[PDB]
């Protein structure tokens, strides 16, 4: 049976995962206690008599964000030993979460993954949720993803990384911590989906017309992206797109595998009555620059590959019609060597709205995940952001003292410099 | 003619197919033959 | 099934009507009259 | 006494065949349960061709489903007319190809192709005489393309004198449904030429055009395309199942439509396609069926038949109609537009009539056409493949599983060898 | 077996053709729903002249409705008898000509002339023996003028041995309904002189004068004028559709009315028109029909026939009439005013009779005249053309799409050429 | 299908369109909520389940006039994001509305036009409602107009502009704004219909016999003018005339596209009962100079071309006879080179009447829109008006600082002078 293990490392992993499984219980009708009052086998395992436990781990060194799940509304849902805690956090240090504090907790992490792998019949992929700015999301995320490649080779890892914004940061050592994570992100992960907080900010401000939402509202509509990505496994549809299709369709070269995200209908409750939401309308809304999950302008780059996961009442005729309209306009630019750049996936279940959520009931949705050459601007900006502080070697005595050598910064800069060179020469016309 | 597919396929045989060939019962009469002899044929043991 | 029974959920909660196909394929009892021609006509302007 | 073994592969082939068995079983009058409830005595004469008599009057098809994910099998199994198939004919894998031609053909293909050829051997020895094999798949995918054409090469090696009907959809011109369509289509055609006997070319855009301009369906569902495809697939083998006035089996169409062995790609279209409202307006005569079948927009292929000459065309007429009216009307298309045909083949058009029509039709026909105009479709596939192969894009998935870059070169060499032969005979 | 394909273009031609099929279908007795519900066997003897037999007893007209805007499609369809036409023959555009001959004939007609020639060819090839193509349009607009004569240009070389009849209205002298009437007229008449086999000139203001002076209608509505046109248009083909004592098809009319190949413009008028008050007083007799037919005010054309000499006149009588009184009254009206006829043609007038009149009428007559007097309109539209062509007004629209002023002089040359031998044969 | 898209710029644009959309709802049966209790397609978008939203945009830099629409009785009619507001008005500055503060809002303005055009299936024209004398109607009006021509080439734009009167004006730099708005309105608009304020004041004083009307009463009958010309797209008629038919029938030369517009029966309640309304009387009253909605004498110039938008129970012959009587009237005069001078358009629906409006119900109506050489005196006065104020550089520092230079006033001056030279040379007999 089709089935995917989800892994949440770092605080941003736990808080998004608290909203992801909230959406997943509402898809399948699972109450928060853990009882249903056969699509659940993708994410839940039927334990004994009527008990469903998630196929997930909440690994975090900081105890306050993991026991908030333990003392929340989902105490009975999760198996208690999946929730792996620690004494002290990684404290925004890549050197800590990789070398001095993460080694004694990653062996506990591999045991639960091994037990979940034996409990699952045929495994299909790994979901890794982390933010590279934090120490736990980058240091412990690198350590867990490195061992999964050794333990389970050639098996796809579908990760979702929250990157720092061009303008807004909640930490100072995020440029240091993002670069070292990316050196471990090229070699081991298969498909990594780019996420950025500020591009979720102006989606909430403009489309959802709410002036001051919080991180609960960001992670709520992130789960709408995550669920529609994996909706093809749970429910039947006309054109199924599984995880193994994602690596072949979207990754042309082994080191270019970073993809943006988009969700087409972002409509508030009162906006739904006035606005008409057709397939041709939402496909244009999906390709709009303001609707993306990463603050980058697609006009600067070219779309090397695209993937459209549709949901709900979507006839295959007009998604064929809407794709033909996208090819005609000059604003959306493809790379010259990829004439066939669209994969379409049509499911047959509309997105589930949560009670008290800001999303309205929409019959049809698109989850656009597309490889682009404009993503090099995101990497180059962080590359220039990190190069400003390494020139004077600020904030290095903390990383050097926690195990790792200063030579790891030069190799991580060289690895991202190869990524800068890669996006230029691949995206250039020939 | 036929007004339904079942009736068309059922009456295919008796109208235009393998049972459409004219039967002597459908023939009004058998013509009287100008045979060479109604006596014994000459070379017929 | 547990005893080898070849079980299969029909999955017909009247969703198979939407799943099905609508090609005419019928030269008998075709719709004759006014509404049959008027159904395929796009609305357009109104007439006073 | 002439049997055809059906093998459905991939997502497209399994979903086409489910509507295909929706049509054939309803034509022979068998219910969803499996017994016989038909009201025609001509149905039960030839059930051997597409079914097997079982205990208690049950009828099971000669269908071997094949896929690498159980998900598409469940939709066929759950759906109506899905219980008729044999459970031991449901050979399937677990990992799934993921639109990789290497996974379907080379690495993961071997783990199932041993468990497929024994099953189809069981059906072939059970029946009396094999008229051929019928396989339905897609070329743009990797599950039904790589495993599909591997199945052709094995079954042609072990049954070398049988026909091979391949019903394959091609990548669409206007849009793309998967990103690796040029890679899969170039590799599949490279293996489908030397193995398959006759190949049928379908395209979704022509299905989308026919569902819109003729049938006037504003929202053509995904099974409207399959019903039109299944209307042909039931009509190819009409002479094997019903009595006819001029019989034409699979090998008559093989010998009359293939001048040279490599030139075995055709295109089809079902003739009396009307809207529901406008059925009263249009009359039903043999000349009116012929006017519709030679229209360029009634083809279910992406090619435009006005851009090339017709090498060989075959018509499979169905219903109560005059043989002179059939034959003199196929002379008119030889004389009204003689520039659109091949000059050095006299009598390009073959016509055959079988006088039992399909379910609910006065008259119908299935039009198979071997045109040199289909070189535009392969050139479209060839030009897309050349754009990606020089840049080596999307290739590390294929070459990471044993199929290195050498086999792509002979794949494109035979791709350009086929379009050179079509273009040469157009002169 | 001789039969007519009707093609209607523009707002005027679609509307007057809807009234044409309103009247003829009442004559042959078929209902608004298409079924036959009349009384006589002579109605069904010649139905193939305008209608196609359909399965189930439906009768569809042989009409192909074309226009560049969907507005005029809705008006014809929503009216009475607007359902009988085939839904496939309702070809239409989206943008609209916008009273522009350049847009109708070059830009917006180009992507729709292929669609109408797909269906005009379909309707012609389906039927047996074409007598000719009958079209109805306007010379003042752009939908029936530019796109209408583009079809006349295209259909001429496709079928160069068939008749052509253009019932086209010309702009009125007293008023104007579009400001670019001389541009639309002189460019369209430039197309009709080499392509149209014969033309029937109509005008709006003479239809108004007939409904006022003769029919005494206070407010003759927009549909009344079309009925006077439709009565004549049904009278041209009287000998095609019904038996007669002296038959005259549409090539007998062509060889008699046309002395020289460029003189194919005619003026027409329906004879028995009396007001409701004058019904109980007027005596329907052939001498009464003669003095109404040759009246100058009874012509539905704008020209006054007393100014010029009749080269050739035709009278298509319908009804049970003594042929000598038909023959003698033609000679009588030829010699009481012999100056108004032409001197070098003996036996100017042509008389034909049919034994089936329109319903209610005991006697009816249709007059077709080839008069010199129609040079008055052609010199008038040439007078209006040269007024604005010197100042180059309303011309950047026509040359904005890529049709320069080169043929404007050629159009003005042809209008001056056409009026030249009208004046030459006057002397 | 036929379509039309309306834009409304400035205070005059919104208040006219407030009266226009109030008129359009009564004709098609649209309730103020937006739900009816086939012909609505031209002005309304059928959204979801029985809700119709207008194909309009309400953009203005000043928020207080847009906010009246938001809090008014049509809060549920328009889409909420469809109405566009700004921070600060241009405030009678063509430099402000075109360069400084109009640039940040025109990028959002083209976003909604693109969404309305994509929902559209066949586009026939654009309706522009603005006053050239105001800062927003001239500045933001020109910037929105010039970007539409590049984005949507060869597409008709029906710009209904309210011009300042020779005797009546309320903003001092209205002559400055009118000349600058004129410099862009020639090469961009396709058909421009001149409107003047106090000619409507004279109509309401004389024809309506009311002494104290306000701008609400003006915009109601202005809405009847817009609804009369566009009624042939929505409703049938004997001689249907489209938006595309207006341009080639009323614009002889590429630079002469200014057209007068008059409404023939404008009669109060108790007056119309004693009045005998026929086609001959309204046709004479249509060409009557005091019924013209711009202060201009039709006797001074020559009527170059004219179109008649007949409505109601009008047979095609009494309009045929009335044109002949108008043609033989010696008071009017046509230009010599245009003998065929009349366009006749008859529609089959009588015009609606707003409850509480000054207009009474009439069986028939005429909208006389004509191109005349008499319009030159409107721009000759404005050229005299502008030249006197520019002679000593009055109110120039308000334009110089906010982007514009001195030369734009110089360059726009001969553009009106070249327009003045074109009118006098096209009316000259030859
Ligand atoms: N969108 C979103 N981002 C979050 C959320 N919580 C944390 N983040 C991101 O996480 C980054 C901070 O690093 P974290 O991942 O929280 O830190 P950590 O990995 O837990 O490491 P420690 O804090 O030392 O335990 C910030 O840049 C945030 O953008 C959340 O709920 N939603
Ligand atoms: N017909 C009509 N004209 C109006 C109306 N409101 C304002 N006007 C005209 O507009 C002129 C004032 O300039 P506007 O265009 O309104 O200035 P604005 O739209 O507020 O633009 P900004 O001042 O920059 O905000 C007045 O002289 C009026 O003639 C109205 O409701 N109807
Ligand atoms: N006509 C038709 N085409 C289909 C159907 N299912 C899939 N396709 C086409 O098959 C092509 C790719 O097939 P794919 O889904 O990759 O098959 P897979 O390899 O088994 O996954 C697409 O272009 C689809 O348009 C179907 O049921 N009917
Ligand atoms: N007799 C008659 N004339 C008509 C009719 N409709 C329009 N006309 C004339 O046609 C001219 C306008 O033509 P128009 O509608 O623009 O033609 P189009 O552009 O081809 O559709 C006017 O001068 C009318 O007098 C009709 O029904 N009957
Ligand atoms: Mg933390
Ligand atoms: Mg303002």
């Amino acid at each position: 049976m089709r089935e995917v293990i989800s892994i949440h490392i770092g605080q941003a992993g736990i808080q998004v995962g608290n909203a992801c499984w909230e959406l997943y219980c509402l898809e399948h009708g699972i109450q928060p206690d853990g009882q249903m009052p056969d699509a659940f086998n993708t994410f839940f395992s039927e334990t004994g008599a009527g008990k469903h436990v998630p196929r997930c781990i909440f690994l975090d060194l900081e105890p306050t964000v993991v026991d908030e799940v333990r003392t929340g509304t989902y105490r009975q849902l999760f198996h208690p030993e999946q929730l792996i805690s620690g004494k002290e956090d990684a404290a925004n240090n890549f050197a800590r979460g990789h070398y001095t504090i993460g080694k004694e907790i990653v062996d506990l992490a591999l045991d639960r993954i091994r037990k979940l792998a034996d409990n699952c019949t045929g495994l299909q992929g790994f979901l890794v949720f982390n933010a590279v700015g934090g120490g736990t999301g980058s240091g412990l995320g690198s350590l867990l993803l490195e061992r999964l490649s050794v333990d389970y080779g050639k098996k796809s890892k579908l990760g979702f990384t929250v990157y720092p914004s061009p303008q807004v940061s909640t930490a100072v050592v995020e440029p240091y911590n993002s670069v070292l994570s990316t050196h471990s992100l090229l070699e081991h992960t298969d498909v990594a989906v780019m996420l950025d907080n500020e591009a979720i900010y102006d989606i909430c401000r403009r489309s959802l017309d709410i002036e001051r939402p919080t991180y609960t509202n960001l992670n709520r509509l992130i789960a709408q992206v995550i669920s529609s990505l994996t909706a093809s496994l749970r429910f039947d549809g006309a054109l199924n797109v599984d995880i193994t299709e994602f690596q072949t369709n979207l990754v042309p070269y082994p080191r270019i595998h970073f993809m943006l995200s988009s969700y087409a209908p972002i409509i508030s409750a009162e906006k739904a009555y006035h606005e008409q939401l057709s397939v041709a309308e939402i496909t244009n809304a999906a390709f709009e620059p303001a609707s993306m999950m990463v603050k980058c302008d697609p006009r600067h780059g070219k779309y090397m590959a695209c993937c459209l996961m549709y949901r709900g009442d979507v006839v295959p005729k007009d998604v064929n019609a809407s794709v033909a309209t996208i090819k005609t306009k000059r604003t959306i630019q493809f790379v010259d060597w990829c004439p066939t750049g669209f994969k379409c996936g049509i499911n047959y279940q509309p997105p589930t709205v949560v009670p008290g959520g800001d999303l309205a009931k929409v019959q049809r949705a698109v989850c656009m995940i597309s490889n682009s050459t404009a993503i090099g601007e995101i990497f180059s900006r962080l590359d220039h952001k990190f190069d400003l502080m390494y020139a004077k070697r600020a904030f290095v005595h903390w990383y050097v003292g926690e195990g790792m050598e200063e030579g790891e910064f030069s190799e991580a800069r060289e690895d991202l410099a190869a990524l800068e060179k890669d996006f230029e020469e691949v995206g250039a016309e020939s | 003619g036929p007004r339904s597919w079942a009736e068309d396929c059922n009456q295919y045989r008796t109208t235009r197919g393998s049972k459409s060939y004219s039967t002597l019962e459908d023939a009004g009469r058998v013509p009287e033959r100008y045979s060479r002899t109604n006596y014994v044929p000459f070379l017929a043991e | 099934d547990g005893q080898g029974g070849y079980v299969a959920r029909p999955l017909s909660g009247s969703a198979v009507a939407l799943r099905a196909s609508r090609v005419p394929m019928d030269h008998y009892d075709y719709p004759v009259g006014n509404a049959a021609a008027a159904a395929e006509v796009p609305p357009g302007k109104r007439i006073v | 006494m002439r049997e055809i073994v059906h093998i459905q592969g991939g997502q497209c082939g399994n979903q086409i065949g489910a509507k295909f068995w929706e049509v054939v079983s309803d034509e022979h009058g068998i219910d969803p349960t499996g017994t016989y409830h038909g009201d025609s005595d001509l149905q039960l004469e030839r059930i051997n061709v597409y079914f097997n008599e079982a205990t208690g009057g049950r009828y099971v098809p000669r269908a071997i489903l094949m896929d690498l994910e159980p998900g598409t099998m469940d939709s066929v199994r759950s759906g109506p007319y899905g219980q008729i198939f044999r459970p031991d004919n449901f050979v399937f894998g677990q990992t799934g190809a993921g639109n990789n031609w290497a996974k379907g053909h080379y690495t993961e293909g071997a783990e199932l192709i041993d468990s497929v050829l024994d099953v189809v051997r069981k059906e072939a020895e059970s029946c009396d005489c094999l008229q051929g094999f019928q396989v339905c798949h897609s070329l743009g995918g990797g599950t039904g393309s790589g495993m599909g054409t591997l199945l052709i090469s094995k079954i042609r090696e072990e049954y070398p004198d049988r026909m091979m009907l391949t019903f394959s959809v091609v990548p669409s011109p206007k849009v793309s449904d998967t990103v690796v369509e040029p890679y899969n289509a170039t590799l599949s055609v490279h293996q489908l030429v030397e193995n398959a006997d006759e190949c049928m070319v379908l395209d979704n855009e022509a299905l989308y055009d026919i569902c819109f301009r003729t049938l006037k369906l504003t929202t053509p569902t995904f099974g409207d395309l399959n019903h039109l495809i299944s209307a042909v697939m039931s009509g190819i083998t009409c002479c094997l199942r019903f009595p006819g006035q001029l019989n034409a089996d699979l090998r008559k169409l093989a010998v009359n439509l293939i001048p040279f062995p490599r030139l075995h790609f055709f295109m089809v279209g079902f003739t009396p396609l009307t809207s529901r409202g406008s059925q009263q307006y249009r009359a039903l005569t043999v000349p009116e069926l012929t006017q519709q079948m030679w229209d360029a927009k009634n083809m279910m292929c992406a090619a435009d038949p006005r851009h090339g000459r017709y090498l060989t065309a075959s018509a499979l007429f169905r219903g109560r109609m005059s043989t002179k009216e059939v034959d003199e009307q196929m002379l008119n298309v030889q004389n009204k537009n003689s520039s659109y045909f091949v000059e050095w083949i006299p009598n390009n058009v073959k016509s055959s009539v079988c006088d039992i029509p399909p379910k609910g039709l006065k008259m119908s026909a299935t039009f198979i056409g071997n045109s040199t105009a289909i070189q535009e479709m392969f050139k479209r596939v060839s030009e897309q493949f050349t754009a990606m192969f020089r840049r080596k894009a999307f290739l590390h998935w294929y070459t990471g599983e044993g199929m290195d870059e050498m086999e792509f070169t002979e794949a494109e060499s035979n791709m350009n060898d086929l379009v050179s032969e079509y273009q040469q005979y157009q002169d």
